[PDB]
């Protein structure tokens, strides 16, 4: 354990240190559906895949 | 996934896999190509009553090119189903489904806003990306 | 007479204690853990100790789960259906005293508020093992008993 | 003062967006089903000042304070002491309800 | 509605509370006869007003169960050996009392127990060991409405001997007499429908015409919660008659219709034939254990207190000085224990 | 609205006793009862007037009285 | 000019009430049938509700985890463990791996006895009584390995926000490790009791029959849609934990009857046995718990040694931690379905709202629609196959 | 097993189907028919002579026989662990001198709210407990007082035999949770020796 | 649309990527655009499906909920054929009170979406059950427990509370305890409710610190 003579909690604050950030939509400018289709694969090789993630974060 | 029966079969068939899983309770119909193609072509006759320049009918124009462009290349209907993820039974149903909810769109006519309208969008940052590295 | 009514009273403790049907009146976690009592790993069968569905065939109510404003009433509907002996066991915290939802609208605090409890057995949930100590306690109580004498005298 | 900027920016958000409609007053408390006896108690509004043994200003009403400092408290009612085990007794319902909630 | 307090001696210190359960009465008592009849309702009404209740009972654990549920924890307390010829035991149980109930009485005779021990003696001597401490405030003795010293039967004569006996060493108790009490439980309803039903023949002393004021047990049980809550009360004793007066005879027919009974079981014992009938059983009582074959009804004693008029005296106390009205016991709530049995849509 | 609020829960009060929701002994506790009772009460009418009563009984009376 | 045809007219409003071989807990249910067939099946509820979600905003969150654990008395270690998920999220504390490996062998521990008492209860409500006692010595010895790791053999309250209370007890692994070794063949026994029985395939084919629509439109979940044809487990689709890790194939029917249901609940307590093999052989070594203190208690060897370990355990176990503003729900693959909660935080250390979602409520409102055309005798079995429990359907 | 005659089902419906319809022999879980004499007598005996039922009552018959697990309560007592959370116990320094403090940690710790305490300065000067009553028809057991309690005060003995014939006696105080940790000490001091390892 | 089984190995992907990133990214901005009238204001947060990705929450008015559930149940790149629950908060420092959450999954997408209406003591809301049967008894127990009608429900009952009860145990003004109590009596041989005594009153414990700042 490299904590034990080493004791820093502002730089491992995580609750503290969330923040909210503000936008506003507008319906006037179009959606970009070059964005969520033209990365859509047309054949079968092109398919692409996210793998499953194998553990959830820990400090190590 | 694994078949919870001791009896043998398979599931390389193409059509014992639809029969074990239950695809026939979706429809009973075959749910060939082109029956898809008809489906996506009705489909974007529909969304005609949807005004020119909305977002609705473009979303709908957009996807329905994508897929009949997916069924252009692949001639396979196996090869559909890859690229969609989805059973052609289920893909067919899809725009059904959305032909369900043209009536309703058309009774409240969402599209209709001032054009001054102004969504508010709060978006949240995570202390991790800020802590470890800027 | 003294000592026959006094042998006849000994062996009618021996019959009502050694045969105890029990009706399990079974709400909550607490009834598990009495499934687990007359499971194969504990013999309440070995003990006399076997379970009846129905109240007028059923001499020990097991109280066993957290009483209910809702429920009260039919708690109490099954009691009286009972026939006379009638001994009624409490068991685990909600039923002895409401326990952890003591402090709750819906909550009767104790099954005792509306049946006489002869005897309560602790836990959340009582180990099964607690419950057959209570289940003895019980059987003491009708041993302790001496109803023939009780009527010779009377 | 200047800004929390966290979920209270979308919680103020909403509170600024949306309203209530007006009713009479006292209509609602029949709505609401408790018994009618409870709007016979009178309400203290009122905010807790400062405890003197510690200095933080947040309990208090400060610009620190970014939290709700108001509270809706009930007249104090008769309490004794069980027989058995010298337990607190009360037969108040509204005892607790608006110093914590 | 305001409450009023008990009217004991410090009450306004130790009381608190709204008067429920959980609150403080500063009544401790100690009701002899708990688990009976009447005794049974006595410590209810006592109890439920977050009061304490001392009930000594012969030793029977199953009999003495309801009153576990009466009270909330500490306040009813189970003694388990009380004997009536036992002094150290009575003091014992009234140590802690304010207020003494005595609801002990046999309907019938025995080996162990004669009427003149149960209704005279007990009381004697209780009254001594109350008079001693100087504790205890009040005093209730519970009799019935016919005792008199000039009484054929032995049980209502011995009742009013040991009601004198009281008086003399407590002068300020008071004597509640009620009449033939209804109830679930009761001893009059549930004897006559057991004869009508479950016997051959069901006998009659003379024609039913013997008047009785029966009572509903909830209105005894009110009655003395206001005989408690009152001290002007104390040194009287208060005829709590029915609303009602009825002869046997109706109650009789009146039982037949309710349960719509086929016809009419009961049949003319008159007086002068039960007093021979009867006169060797009651030697055979005095004898013999208690057995549920006989008793109650079939004795001499029945058939002589059934021969007389048990009603209140014109110049009496009752319900009314103790603003009560008492329900009528041929019709409502008092009348549904035997509307359940049969009432001609039922079975 | 409120008008409205509090038909759909009286018409709910109706239907629980009508669907056999709730059981005799509720019918029995919460009307009969109580309106029978108060026929049979009598009650001597009080010289004192509403503040003595009250104050000879309890000290807050607000809080409520059982067994009245 | 045609005429006109008439209809018959349904009655006998029965009324179902809380029966023993059924579901455990009670239940009350109306039925309104023509003549031996039920038309309408209304369930009554609330008979075990002891207004738990309100209670919660009462107590702290440390103070709230055993009232997850008895929501469903079955399983306790996936009810709670959804709640401290969600603390955690909103906490944004991190688990150490030996924690997260701990959290998922003990909730396929849970699972397994989950699926042992709803398959041999179900027999039992069929009436085949030996499947039921040659399971309850299973489940004592899985109830010993509770007792050895929380010392309460049913509600251990053992999971904990950043990991568990305590450690792994040494010698452990072994024990488990052989009620794995002959796990396996205790399943074969049971198995050919109730497989392949003419008189169990009779009662159970073709009864409580389900599509997948409908299952998605009722919001069922688990055993349900896997025994219609949907390939949807939240182990897999949404991951929690160290599940990703680990290798087992979701198992899948398409019937929707009975059967179908049965047959996918004991290949789920194959799949959960592999898991607890890849566990055990896997298990890490380090922490346990959060490092964390300021969310964590510290070790009493270091509450007794440090003043500010002993600043922490005192404002723990007292005003407990502070959770950031904000909502969430987090759901878990509980052995009945989805269990999830829906928690709003202030800022306060106490919960302003605690939404309990039920995955038994949903399927006792699907109660109605698969119960429709059956007879008084399929009740039970339908009710077996949900495997309702009603202290977790009524929070 | 899996298998499916198109007879045997629990629906009337679906017997209804199969009985007028043939779809059953396009699923693939369905028996076929037999389609020679042999498989026909093969199925007509299966059925006819209860061949299933025969295979459940050997395996069934194994139970006669094999090992019994069970335990005589009385004479025989189930496992316990030394975590085991049972019957609360205050505990003295091996002096004499308790070792509770009045912190109130536990009592602000407690879930149910079973503990009050209240508490004084003694005349030495120690901060004692002028009162400590647990109620037992409260607790939930979850042991989390004794995880709360600096000095070791307060334990949860390994005692399960503690049923009380009155509710009364199960509203414990400083006086009974004493003797409990007197009764209790030497089991409780080895299983909190082993304990401390692990935590 | 409806997660079928599909392949029989090697489906060990989470998702395809496109799938994933229109829902990690143009969720919210897609239904903006799709259907601006029905949404106000719009929430990316801390995600509902897993700890690492972001969910979407939508306000919308009590008028549009139901067209805007039945867009989000059959269009087709949005299909949320499922209601995991409907549940409300009551914030009684707001003049609109309640604000009923409704919580959905897409199998398609993967992804889960948090709708709320924010009401008020008496405004109702319009009942969604043609669009998913499970809401039936999730806006029973909604009106049981804060007292939100929901218009156009079938039958509108009370699900978890004893019968006879009128008070609605969720709102922030109810006290914990209750206002009656349980108990059989003796003398009237029935079980009977009674105003509430309490033996021990139930002990509420102020941790608070001034030094916190984590309190909104
Ligand atoms: C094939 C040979 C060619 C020659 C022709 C000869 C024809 C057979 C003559 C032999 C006479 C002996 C027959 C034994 C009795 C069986 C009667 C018919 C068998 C039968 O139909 O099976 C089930 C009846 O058995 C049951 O299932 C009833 C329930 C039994 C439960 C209790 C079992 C007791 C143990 C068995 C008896 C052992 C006695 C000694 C211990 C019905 O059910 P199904 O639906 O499948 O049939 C309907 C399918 N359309
Ligand atoms: N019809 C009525 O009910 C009326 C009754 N009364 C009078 O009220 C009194 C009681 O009424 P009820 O309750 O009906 O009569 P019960 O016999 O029902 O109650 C009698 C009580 O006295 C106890 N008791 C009797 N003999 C002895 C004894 N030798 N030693 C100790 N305890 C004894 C009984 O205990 P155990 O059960 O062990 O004997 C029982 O608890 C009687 O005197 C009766 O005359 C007044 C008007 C009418
Ligand atoms: S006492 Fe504990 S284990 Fe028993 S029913 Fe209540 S919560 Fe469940
Ligand atoms: S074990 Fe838990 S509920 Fe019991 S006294 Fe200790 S802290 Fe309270
Ligand atoms: S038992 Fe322990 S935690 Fe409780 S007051 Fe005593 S020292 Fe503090």
């Amino acid at each position: 354990p490299k904590l034990v003579y080493d004791i820093k909690y502002f730089a491992r604050d995580y609750r503290r240190n969330n923040s909210y950030t503000v936008r506003s939509v507008d319906s006037k400018t179009p959606f970009d559906y070059s964005k969520v289709f033209g990365s859509a694969p047309l054949k079968p090789a092109d398919v692409k895949t996210v793998r499953i993630p194998e553990v959830m974060p820990h400090r190590g | 996934f694994k078949a919870v029966a001791d009896v043998e079969i398979d599931f390389s068939n193409r059509a014992v896999l639809k029969k074990y899983v239950g695809v026939d309770h979706l429809s009973k119909e075959q749910g060939t190509k082109a029956k898809f193609i008809v489906s996506l072509n009705s489909l974007l006759e529909a969304v005609k009553s949807v005004p020119e320049t909305a977002e609705y009918r473009k979303a709908i124009e957009a996807t329905c090119q994508y897929r009949l462009k997916v069924c252009g290349e692949n001639n396979s209907d196996a090869a559909i189903e890859e690229v969609l993820d989805a059973h052609l039974e289920e893909l067919i149903a899809e725009s059904k489904e959305e032909l369900r909810i043209l009536p309703v769109l058309l009774e409240s006519k969402p599209w209709d806003v001032p054009a001054d309208y102004s969504a508010p969008v709060f978006d949240y940052v995570d202390a991790s990306t800020i802590l470890d590295k800027k | 007479a003294d000592f026959i009514v006094s042998k006849v009273d000994t062996v009618v403790n021996w019959a009502r204690a050694g045969s105890m049907w029990p009706m399990t009146f079974g709400l909550a976690c607490c009834a598990v853990e009495m499934m687990h009592a007359g499971a194969s790993r504990y013999d309440l069968d070995r003990f006399g100790i076997i379970f009846r569905p129905s109240p007028r065939q059923s001499d020990v109510m097991i109280v066993a789960g957290t009483l209910t404003n809702k429920m009260a009433p039919a708690l109490r509907k099954v009691y009286d259906q009972m026939p006379e002996p009638k001994w009624v066991v409490s068991m685990g915290s909600c039923a002895n005293g409401g326990g952890y939802y003591h402090y709750s609208y819906s909550v009767v605090r104790g099954c005792d508020r509306v049946v006489p409890v002869d005897v309560y057995v602790p836990g959340c949930p009582p180990t099964a093992e607690g419950l057959l100590y209570g289940l003895l306690q019980l059987q003491k109580k009708i041993y302790r008993s001496k109803n023939t004498q009780l009527w010779w005298n009377k | 003062a200047t800004a929390p900027q966290d979920f209270s920016l979308a919680m103020k958000k909403a509170d600024e967006i949306y309203s209530g409609k007006t009713v009479k007053a006292g209509d609602i408390g029949f709505s609401a089903g408790v018994p009618l006896e409870t709007y016979n108690r009178k309400v203290r509004i009122f905010c807790p000042a400062k405890a003197a043994s510690q200095s933080g200003l947040g309990r208090t009403l400060h610009p620190s304070s970014k939290a709700p400092q108001w509270k809706i408290v009930f007249e104090n009612l008769s309490k004794w002491e069980n027989p058995l085990m010298g337990w607190t007794s009360t037969a108040d319902p509204l005892e607790n309800v608006g110093r914590s909630t | 509605s305001t409450l009023k307090p008990f009217d004991l001696n410090a009450n306004n210190a130790v009381r608190n509370g709204p008067g429920g359960r959980s609150s403080i009465g500063g009544v401790v008592a100690t009701v002899f006869g708990a688990n009976g009849f009447i005794g049974s309702y006595v410590v209810n009404e006592i109890s439920k007003r977050g009061n304490q209740v001392v009930c000594p009972y012969r030793c029977n654990e199953n009999k003495v169960q309801p009153l576990k549920q009466m009270g909330d924890l500490g306040q009813v307390v189970l003694l388990p050996e009380f004997d009536i010829h036992d002094d150290e035991y009575i003091r014992r149980a009234i140590s802690r009392s304010n207020v003494v109930i005595n609801c002990v009485g046999i309907r019938q005779e025995t080996k162990n127990y004669s009427y003149k021990d149960v209704h005279v003696d007990f009381p004697t001597r209780l009254a001594k060991i109350v008079a001693e401490s100087g504790k205890v405030e009040r005093f209730i003795q519970v009799s019935e409405m016919g005792a008199d010293v000039s009484h054929a039967s032995r049980r209502l004569q011995t009742k009013a001997v040991g009601d004198e006996a009281i008086m003399k060493y407590i002068p300020d108790a008071t004597i509640i007499r009620p009449g033939n009490v209804v109830g679930i439980e009761d001893y009059f309803y549930n004897n006559l429908i057991f004869q009508l039903s479950y016997t051959i023949v069901a006998p009659v002393i003379n024609n039913g015409a013997n008047k009785v004021q029966p009572t509903y047990i909830l209105d005894v049980a009110d009655a003395v919660v206001k005989i408690l809550k009152d001290k002007k009360t104390s040194g009287k004793t208060y005829y709590l008659g029915g609303p009602e007066t009825l002869t046997m005879r109706q109650i009789y027919d009146h039982l037949i219709d309710t349960l719509r009974l086929s016809n009419d079981d009961t049949v003319n014992l008159r007086y002068e034939l039960a007093k021979m009938l009867y006169k060797p059983l009651d030697t055979l009582r005095t004898k013999l254990p208690e057995f549920p074959f006989l008793g109650f009804m079939m004795s001499s004693d029945y058939a002589e207190e059934q021969v007389a008029d048990s009603v209140a005296p014109a110049g009496s106390l009752g319900y009314k000085d103790l603003s009560i009205s008492p329900a009528k016991v041929t019709e409502g709530l008092a009348i549904e224990g035997v509307r359940f049995i049969r009432v001609g849509g039922y079975d | 609205r409120v008008t409205d609020l509090l038909i759909f829960k009286g018409r709910e009060e109706l239907e629980t006793y009508l669907f056999m929701y709730k059981q005799r002994h509720h019918a029995i506790t919460e009307y009969i009862e109580p309106y029978q009772i108060k026929k049979l009460l009598i009650e001597r009418k009080s010289s004192n007037s509403a503040f003595l009563d009250s104050f000879y009984e309890k000290a807050y009376p607000l809080v409520h009285s059982k067994y009245a | 000019m045609k005429p006109l045809t008439p209809s018959k007219v349904s009655n006998f409003t029965i009324n179902f009430g809380p029966q023993h071989p059924a579901a455990h807990g009670v239940l009350r249910l109306v039925l309104e049938m023509d003549g031996e067939i039920i038309k309408r099946a209304d369930p009554h509820i609330g008979l075990l509700h002891r207004g738990t979600e309100k209670l919660l905003e009462y107590k702290t969150y440390n103070q709230g985890i055993p009232y997850f654990d008895r929501l469903d008395y079955v399983s306790m270690m996936c009810m709670e463990h959804s709640y401290v998920l969600a603390i955690e999220q909103l906490l944004n504390v991190a688990v150490p791996l030996r924690g997260q490996y701990i959290r998922v062998l003990f909730s396929e521990i849970t699972r397994i006895m989950n699926h042992i008492l709803a398959i041999t209860c179900h027999s039992m409500d069929v009436g085949a009584l030996t499947p039921f006692l040659w399971a309850f010595e299973e489940r004592e010895k899985l109830f010993e390995f509770y007792e050895r790791v929380s010392g309460a053999r049913m509600h251990a309250a053992y999971f904990r926000v950043g990991g568990v209370a305590q450690d792994l007890p040494i010698g452990l692994l072994r024990d488990i490790y052989d009620w794995s070794r002959q796990f396996a063949s205790r399943v074969d026994e049971m198995e050919e009791l109730l497989t392949g029985n003419r008189i169990w395939k009779e009662r159970t084919i073709d009864v409580g029959l389900v599509t997948a629509q409908q299952a998605w439109d009722w919001g069922c979940s688990g055993p349900i849609l896997r025994g219609s044809g949907i390939d949807w487990d939240l182990r897999k689709n949404q991951p929690y934990d160290v599940y990703g890790r680990m290798d087992f194939n979701v198992p899948i029917a398409g019937h929707g009857d009975c059967y179908d249901r049965y047959l996918v609940r004991v290949q789920e307590m194959r799949e959960s046995l592999r898991i607890i093999y890849q566990c055990l052989n896997e298990m890490p070594d380090g922490l346990y718990k959060t490092p964390d203190q300021k969310v964590s208690p510290p070790s009493r060897g270091q509450m007794k040694q440090s003043m500010e370990s002993l600043i922490h355990h005192f404002k723990l176990f007292s005003e407990g931690y502070h959770v950031p503003a904000g909502e969430t729900y987090r759901a878990v693959e509980a052995p009945k379905g989805e269990f999830g909660v829906y928690l709003v935080s202030r800022g306060g250390n106490r919960p302003y709202r605690c939404k309990i979602r039920s995955p038994g409520y949903a399927h006792l409102q699907m109660l109605d629609m698969v119960a429709k055309g059956a007879m008084l005798a399929d009740v039970v079995t339908i009710i077996g196959t949900l495997d309702v429990v009603f202290g977790e359907i009524d929070r | 097993g899996t298998e499916r005659r198109p007879g045997q089902s629990g629906a009337w419906k679906q017997v209804d189907k199969q009985r007028y319809s043939s779809e059953w022999e396009q699923d693939p879980t369905f028996k076929q028919v037999p389609k020679n004499v042999s498989e026909v007598l093969d199925d007509s005996v299966s059925v006819l002579f209860l061949t299933d039922i025969v295979r459940g009552m050997m395996y069934s018959a194994s139970g006669f026989f094999d090992d019994k697990v069970t335990i005589l309560y009385p004479f025989e007592k189930g496992a316990v662990s030394p975590r085991f959370r049972g019957e609360h116990a205050l505990r003295r320094y091996p002096t004499g001198e308790e070792r509770c403090i009045s912190c109130k940690l536990c009592e602000a710790i407690c879930p149910a709210q079973a503990i009050t305490i209240e508490a004084e300065e003694r005349e030495d000067g120690s901060r004692k407990t002028t009162r400590y009553d647990i109620d037992m028809t409260k607790c939930i057991y979850c042991g989390f007082c004794q995880e709360a309690c600096p000095v070791d005060a307060i334990v949860e003995g390994p005692n399960f035999e503690f049923s009380t014939e009155t509710r009364e006696e199960l509203l414990y105080d400083k006086q009974k949770l004493l003797e409990n940790g007197d009764k209790w000490e030497q089991e409780i001091a080895a299983n909190l020796r082993t304990e401390s390892l692990y935590r | 649309s409806y997660c079928y089984a599909r392949k029989m190995t090697d489906k060990d992907y989470i998702a395809y990527d496109n799938i994933k990133n229109f829902g990690d990214n143009y969720l919210t901005d897609y239904i903006i655009k799709t259907v601006p009238k029905y949404v106000t204001m719009a929430v990316n947060g801390p995600a509902q499906s897993s700890v690492l990705y972001q969910e979407p929450t939508i306000y919308t008015t009590p008028e549009h909920i139901y067209a805007l559930c039945a867009f989000l149940r059959d269009h087709v790149n949005l299909q949320y054929k499922t209601l995991i629950d409907i549940t409300a908060v009551d914030y009684p420092e707001r003049s609109a009170r309640f604000e009923v959450v409704y919580h959905l999954l897409s199998p398609r997408l993967n992804n889960r979406i948090r709708i709320k209406v924010v009401v008020d003591e008496v405004t109702s809301v319009p009942s969604v059950s043609r669009i998913w049967n499970a809401a039936n008894w999730f806006e029973r127990e909604t009106w049981d427990m804060f007292g939100v009608f929901f218009s156009n429900h079938p039958d509108l009952r009370r699900v978890l509370t004893d019968y006879g009860f009128t008070g609605h145990p969720l709102r922030k003004d109810f006290p914990l305890t209750g206002y009656t109590e349980v108990r059989y009596d003796y003398g009237k041989k029935r079980v009977i409710s009674e105003p509430l005594e309490l033996t021990q009153e139930f002990r509420y414990f102020d941790f608070s610190s001034p030094w916190d700042t984590l309190s909104r």
